[PDB]
């Protein structure tokens, strides 16, 4: 689980 | 003196319009597993999102340019935001309790601010 993205 | 910190952070949905041309929005998102939501985890100082001054860590992204993201995956959410165009219309809602699940040693105080011990 989890994921982190820069936008 | 009249300190803001005492005052409750509004919890109703807001419309945020960011004009960023062809640069990044300047914030990070987390979440997007089993419809748990997409949340702002970090806002970059000096970035378009910061310069709006209408988004904060703990905000859930409800939609971008009319595209419902309440149930989105993290990757598709990122794709939607990155491809949203020069003018990005975000509907956000402050959800500090749900967000605090993600960040270690975090919690919500009496005014709704996210505190990390």
């Amino acid at each position: 689980n989890y994921k982190q993205f820069s936008v | 003196p009249e300190f803001l910190g005492e005052e409750d952070i509004p919890r109703e949905p807001r419309r945020i319009v960011i004009h960023r041309g062809s640069t990044g929005l300047g914030f990070n998102i987390v979440g997007g597993e089993d419809g748990e939501g997409i949340f702002i985890s970090f806002i970059l100082a000096g970035g378009p999102a910061d310069l709006s001054g209408e988004l904060r860590k703990g905000d859930q992204i409800l939609s971008v340019n009319g595209v419902d993201l309440r149930n989105a995956s993290a990757e598709q959410a990122a794709i939607a935001l990155k491809n949203a165009g020069q003018t990005v219309t975000i509907i956000a809602q402050y959800k500090p309790e749900e967000y605090s699940r993600f960040e270690a040693n975090s919690r919500v105080d009496s005014s709704g601010r996210i505190v990390t011990d």
